[PDB]
């Protein structure tokens, strides 16, 4: 199982990503493997353990 | 041939983009600094901002045109499949239980076997009476009314 | 009172000079639809079934088809259309 | 890329059915393209394509 | 909706479309103000557009062998006839691929 | 939790007087946003020529209900009662009210001074009215959808004018009927065959599984029911069934039930306390 | 042992009102306190030309009709939210060992990312909000090439 | 095989074979009964035509 | 009393069940005390899921089951928060039912469903974390009105007409998902509620005004319709002015048929719980208000 | 690639569009065909019956 | 679909026409050319 947390806290890279196509549409149609979203603020990444 | 002569008439929706023209200072908009409101719960909090954006027109006649540029799609069949009358009125019924049954039967339509909230809500309002095709090659499925 | 140079692309016609804008840049990536990609709707009628007058009946095609002498074909009880995609498309 | 600015979310049945109309037209245009096609100008807009 | 030109003309761009909601394999009415709404120009001209179609597949399978606009002739035989297209759209959407 | 709601219309001096003098009135909008337009204020945007007061009722249960108390420059404010807490609230409907009393919301059957229109668009508000008073009104309401269907004998129509006239303190309401052209509107003739078909189809299912409970631990209340079905069978008579029909006829019956849910539930959704010759306005808690 | 080779952002770009082709079409004022306000008035001299007449030819009399043009209104919403932690790891910051700090700072650059893509979506609001009401004004090409 | 009244014009486009259309890009991605409703139920309409 | 509810674990545990814990907030779980402290053995439906005794059991017990939210949950601290009356509460939905905005939510035992996995999530050895499912009202009173009419149907019919009938009976289908009840068995619970139901109809049938039998039959000769034809054919499988008529007496038969119909009706209402005004476009969270 | 053989056009709505490009001796042979013509990977007349 | 004609009279005239006659599927009384889509056989395996 991946850890989203991790790759939200720790810096990134900045690139200009961009494709054909729409976020969403090749979210929901399964372009990629895996992924998580969630609409909102999510408290779940503050806590460490 | 039964008699009588049928005229359709059919609806098909195009997917476009256009062009639109417009006149240097056409109309004037007066803004305000965006205000924030508060909505406070108990896990997450949101705040709604509101900017009350207002235009003044200061065209004397029309200042701006709109163009249909260019088409690429065409989004209904442009089909022939006529409107079914028994889902957009059915209510009704022949006065004869039998000539009702065998009539709708002869059309193909089916009769509501059980009572239900969906078919009582159908009858009396109205709801998605007509189910999503089974494999809908061809896009939307296009009205043709018929006279 | 105060300027700030932006350049832009602008077109030349009838001694006015108009700025050329594609907005496609702001909607990228985003739920709302750009309202410059309309939806147009047509509507079409065509008849089936209409007896044509045979005491004025006259052809302009007989070198191109002729057809089987037979009642079916005096009498037009169907029609064929064209789908979205070029079939044909019969409708009685 | 051309139906790249109509979908933002999981493929309506309509939008679908567009895309595969326009796979099988696209098909069945360019199956075999320098056999049957060879204008400069249309090769040259296909490779940029 | 009988009012001036100027009036009748800017209230068709205000309100008079229709709106078909592009998610159910066949036409329902839109919820209020959930989509754009789609314009109609027969609304305002209260016309109806012909649309090619024939009596006899003879005439069909002629403009079909006919590869140069003949989709928009109206010839006719002995109670057999076609309506042309008086605009070029079959072809005109074709184009796309 | 605030609403904001602009007008699409042009306002004026002595409209935005007659706005502002229904100063802490109740308003339902239909889902809470936090901007909404004018047009989803109010019960307007419902009704219709082929509709019937029902409706609305059903509609109004759903509905969320909300408080008025600003008129700021182009929109209104709008606050949304929490349970618990208490409120000023205002006296709408034909009644008075009296400290202690519960209060429900029910459609406007009586009308002008409330009339805020823009482009034939009015500011239609629903009625507060202590609950003995809503169930008075809809019970008469629903009776005289009974006496609608044969309304030709003299008594009959004597009896449709004395439903017409409610009593309550200190008033007389000259209820309206619900048909129109001798027609009955088309939700009022769905629960009244609903209610009627849920009477018959009982009558006749009674008999049979009370003696099918009968074969279970019997009882005095089903010998009671046993003997009361004869009864019924005899005042009515002088005047191996397959799965499938059965189960029909059972959830028939439920379905015909759950149409109904919306008159029999009168909703509190106020209690009072103040008593005033000011009586225009009232201090509430909140009920939902 | 597994293998991480980077965490991606995208920096998503920025749209301004002002630095747009289309404020051309627009006459931009900031009126902070239209909260306040209830009607918007604008008044126009539009001076009419004419030509001298014959003999006795029926001509206007009038010069400078004075038609006035009402302001339309249009707000645009659009809301940010925070969460309880969010806020726990932003104001009552722990004088504790490094983790806090990397939370603080979190939170920190969460409000950051919010405030700027609030402000972004303001932007394209108004944007799309100028676009829909030119588009509700102009009409199509046949009618204005007719006029 | 195939009946001697066959439509002539079915075979004047590209058409399925089996003369029913299953090109299941149209139909509802991991829908089993949809699909299955599409290529043999008969008391629903084919598709293409 | 108490706003805040701790619950610790025996058991230690392993960070991937931390992360459970820590993705499962703003879920909803039962607790049957509603107390200051609690172990984990009697946290959620575990403790009282013995499917021998059946659906009606399970749901008469958690009806009367309090409810509460999760929250701030750590290593080995659960720290459960109870939602009081009126507030507004951000609640995740666990079952695949679909959520959409306006409906009212009621609570009810887990049903089947397709992917027939079960998901045995949150297993401590024996213990088992099974949570209830949260449902808008239609399918909540659909799943109660169908468990009633089983019971009223099944008594004194052999088992092959009863297959075919359970067969269509047990499988619901809401929003085109695919449910089916778990365990129709006739409790001694079920026979109560059979003998509530058996006397409301009785007494409906009893004191309903006269002309309220009948005005299907008027209407019937007046009128001919889709709806009229169901309902004229429901009766007929047994098949002018009124002499008095009196307002008084009316009034006072449709009040007394009105607090019959309210005793049967709440045997298929569902109290409710939540009610929604929001959605994640994802169907996966909404934001609820309480009622108690 | 399909193609059929042998199939039969309703004789009620017969019709041509090459009386004036080609001419048959009337024959049932000719009207009832029992045959299809077809060409190799070279251009070479095939027959199949 | 590709070319195939019920007899060799359809044949002759297809050999007969220019550049593209493949494409037309006409029909006799009893007899008829269905045509290719892509010019398979008219210059795509040639071309020389």
């Amino acid at each position: 199982m991946e850890n989203w947390s991790a790759l939200e806290l720790l810096p990134k890279v900045g690139i200009p990503t961009d494709f054909l196509t729409h976020v969403k549409t090749s979210a929901g149609e399964e372009m990629f493997e895996a992924l998580r979203i969630y609409y909102g603020d999510d408290p779940e990444r503050y806590n460490i353990h | 041939h039964p008699g009588f002569a049928l005229t359709a008439v059919r609806t098909d929706t195009f997917e476009v983009d256009m062009l639109l023209y417009s006149g240097k200072s056409c109309t004037s908009v007066i803004i305000n600094n965006p205000i924030v409101t508060k909505e406070e719960r108990d896990i997450s909090t949101t705040y709604h901002v509101t900017q009350n954006i207002n235009t003044v027109d200061m065209g004397l006649g029309y200042t701006s045109n709109t163009c249909v540029a260019y088409v690429n799609r065409v989004r209904t069949d442009m089909g022939v499949r006529v409107q079914d009358l028994f889902r957009v009125f059915p209510m009704n019924v022949y006065r004869h239980d039998e000539v009702d049954r065998w009539i709708r039967h002869a059309a193909g339509v089916e009769r509501p076997q059980l009572l239900d909230t969906e078919t009582i809500s159908m009858l009396t309002f109205g709801s998605m009476s007509e189910r999503n095709a089974a494999a809908t090659v061809h896009g939307q499925k296009a009205a043709c009314e018929l006279i | 009172h105060s300027l700030t140079p932006l350049s832009m692309d602008v077109i030349r016609l009838g001694e006015k000079t108009v700025i050329m804008e594609n907005l496609r840049r702001v909607y990228k990536n985003t739920d709302t639809k750009d309202p410059l990609e309309r939806n147009v709707d047509l509507t079409f009628f065509f008849p089936v079934g209409l007896y044509l007058p045979e005491d004025r009946g006259y052809t302009t095609v007989e070198s191109k088809v002729k057809l089987n002498d037979t009642v079916r074909n005096a009498l037009p009880t169907t029609a064929y259309l064209l789908n979205r995609d070029r079939a044909v498309q019969k409708i009685d | 890329v051309e139906n790249a600015t109509l979908a933002r979310q999981a493929l309506n049945r309509i939008q679908r059915s567009n895309i595969l109309q326009s796979f099988k037209a696209k098909m069945l245009a360019t199956l075999f393209l320098l056999n049957r096609t060879r204008d400069r100008d249309y090769v040259l807009k296909f490779l940029t394509r | 909706a009988n009012k001036t030109l100027f009036k009748t003309i800017d209230e068709y761009l205000l309100r008079a479309k229709d709106c078909i909601r592009g998610d159910t394999d066949t036409q329902y009415v839109c919820v209020e103000g959930t989509e754009q709404l789609i314009e109609n120009p027969c609304r305002l001209t209260q016309e109806a557009l012909p649309i090619l179609s024939t009596t006899t597949l003879a005439l069909m399978e002629t403009k079909l062998k006919g590869g140069a606009g003949a989709f928009a002739t109206s010839e006719t035989h002995f109670g057999n006839y076609v309506v042309g297209e008086i605009i070029p759209l079959q072809q005109s959407m074709l184009f796309n691929s | 939790a605030n609403i904001f709601c602009t007008f699409d219309h042009k306002l004026s001096i002595a409209d935005v007087g007659k706005l502002t003098k229904l100063v802490a009135a109740v308003v339902p909008i239909p889902q809470r946003l936090h901007l909404i337009k004018h047009y989803q204020l109010g019960l307007h945007q419902f009704v219709d020529h082929t509709r019937g007061y029902v409706r609305l009722r059903g509609l109004l249960r759903n509905m969320t209900l909300t408080l008025m108390r600003r008129v700021e420059g182009n929109q209104i404010l709008l606050h949304v009662p929490t349970h618990g807490l208490l409120y000023t609230v205002l006296n709408t409907g034909p009644v008075t009210w009296e400290k202690g009393d519960a209060l429900c919301v029910l459609p406007p059957l009586f009308h002008r001074e409330n009339l805020l229109t823009l482009g034939q668009w009015e500011l239609v508000l629903p009625w507060i009215v202590p609950m003995p008073l809503a169930l008075e009104i809809n019970q008469r309401l629903l009776i005289m959808g009974l006496f609608s269907l044969d309304r030709s004998y003299e008594e009959v129509k004597a009896a449709v004018q004395q439903l017409q006239t409610i009593t309550f303190r200190d008033a007389t309401f000259t209820i309206p009927d619900p048909v129109i052209d001798q027609h009955l509107l088309i939700d009022m003739k769905t629960a009244c065959l609903s209610m009627s078909m849920v009477a018959n189809l009982a009558s006749e299912l009674t008999m049979t599984y009370v003696r099918k409970l009968a074969l279970e631990d019997s009882s005095m209340l089903l010998v009671k029911c046993q003997e009361l079905l004869m009864r019924l069978d005899r005042e009515r008579s002088v005047g191996h069934v397959s799965p499938d029909d059965e189960i029909a006829r059972l959830s028939a019956l439920f379905v015909m039930l759950r149409q109904l849910d919306d008159l029999i539930r009168e909703q509190v959704v106020f209690t009072v306390c103040d008593v005033s010759p000011d009586n225009k306005s009232a201090t509430c808690i909140f009920k939902g | 042992f597994e293998a991480i080779f980077g965490t991606f952002c995208n920096r998503l770009e920025w749209v301004y009102f002002l630095t747009s082709g289309l404020a051309a079409a627009a006459h931009a004022i900031k009126f902070h306190d239209l909260n306040k306000l209830t009607t918007g008035k604008m008044l126009f001299h539009v001076q009419v030309p004419r030509v001298a007449s014959g003999a006795g030819l029926p001509t206007s009399r009038q010069t400078t009709i004075m038609v006035t043009k009402y302001s339309e209104k249009s707000p645009i919403t659009i809301p940010f939210e925070l969460s309880a932690a969010c806020l726990t790891y932003l104001r009552e910051t722990f004088e504790g060992t490094i983790l806090d700090k990397i939370l603080n700072v979190e939170a920190m650059h969460t409000v950051l990312r919010a405030l700027k893509n609030t402000a972004d979506a303001m932007e394209r609001g108004l944007i799309h909000s100028f676009l829909q009401t030119l588009l509700r004004k102009a009409p199509p090409y046949f009618v204005v090439q007719t006029l | 095989l195939t009946p001697v009244t066959m439509d002539v014009n079915y075979f004047k486009i590209p058409n399925n074979p089996r003369g029913r259309a299953s090109c299941m890009l149209a139909v509802d991605p991991y829908d089993t009964e949809a699909a299955t409703k599409a290529i043999y139920d008969h008391r629903e309409a084919d598709a293409q035509t």
